[PDB]
């Protein structure tokens, strides 16, 4: 649940 | 951190921090694109993201993101943050 997880949110959804 | 004469972009995550009564997705909303302009590596600013964002949640939310927990993601959250996710499920309030 890091920026990492951000990005994926806004990248793609999941 | 260190070393930085000038270097003001925009670090400032620290102030994005979610209201008693604000949306979820809006606190996201900032936080994510201030902490992608954030002075500092992936894995530094990542490490306090995840404190960060559980950290500047309000009791409320933060109650849900814990009952949630880190086996749910981002996107659970902001589902969650939106009430229960899935009503008809659990037929004990709707």
């Amino acid at each position: 649940i890091t920026f990492l997880d951000l990005l994926l949110y806004y990248g793609k959804k999941k | 951190s260190g070393l930085v004469p000038r270097g003001s972009h925009m670090t400032s995550i620290l102030d994005i921090r979610q209201g008693p009564k604000e949306p979820f997705r809006d606190y996201v909303d900032r936080f994510y694109k201030t902490l992608r302009a954030e002075q500092a590596s992936q894995e530094v600013k990542n490490a306090a993201t995840e404190t960060l964002l559980v950290q500047n949640a309000n009791p409320d939310c933060k109650t849900i993101l814990k009952a949630l927990g880190p086996a749910a993601t981002l996107e659970e959250m902001m589902t969650a943050c939106q009430g229960v996710g899935g009503p008809g499920h659990k037929a004990r309030v709707l």
